[PDB]
């Protein structure tokens, strides 16, 4: 499955 | 403004564009949200005729208001793909009867 959430930077 | 009143329901906007909902989003978002606390499945509504950064509304109902607050604070301004997400609260009673197009 696609993973799109990115950690805050 | 209704999106600012803390509740256990979080509304996420600008995750994806109009017509771009898929199941991978819902599965991942529920997993991500479990970081803040126990949460239900994504409930999705698309507003007809809305701008591309508002059309798709993703709602998640947390078990606890504290978790919802944590979720709003962490998810607002985070990236889902290349899109900058907007997070806010949503009125619980409106949510429970599926009135999903309220102004926030
Ligand atoms: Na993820």
């Amino acid at each position: 499955r696609r993973r799109r959430w990115r950690e805050r930077q | 403004a209704m999106g600012k009143c803390p509740t256990k329901v979080v509304l996420l906007r600008n995750m994806v564009g109009a017509g771009e909902v898929d199941e991978d989003l819902e599965v991942e978002t529920k997993e991500e949200c479990e970081k803040y606390g126990k949460v239900g499945k994504c409930v999705i509504f698309e507003i007809p005729g809305a701008p591309d950064d508002e059309a798709v509304r993703i709602f998640l109902e947390f078990e606890r208001v504290e978790s919802a607050i944590k979720a709003v604070v962490d998810l607002n301004g985070r990236y889902f793909g290349g899109r900058v997400v907007k997070a806010c609260f949503y009125n619980l009673d409106k949510f429970r009867v599926l009135d999903l197009a309220e102004q926030v």
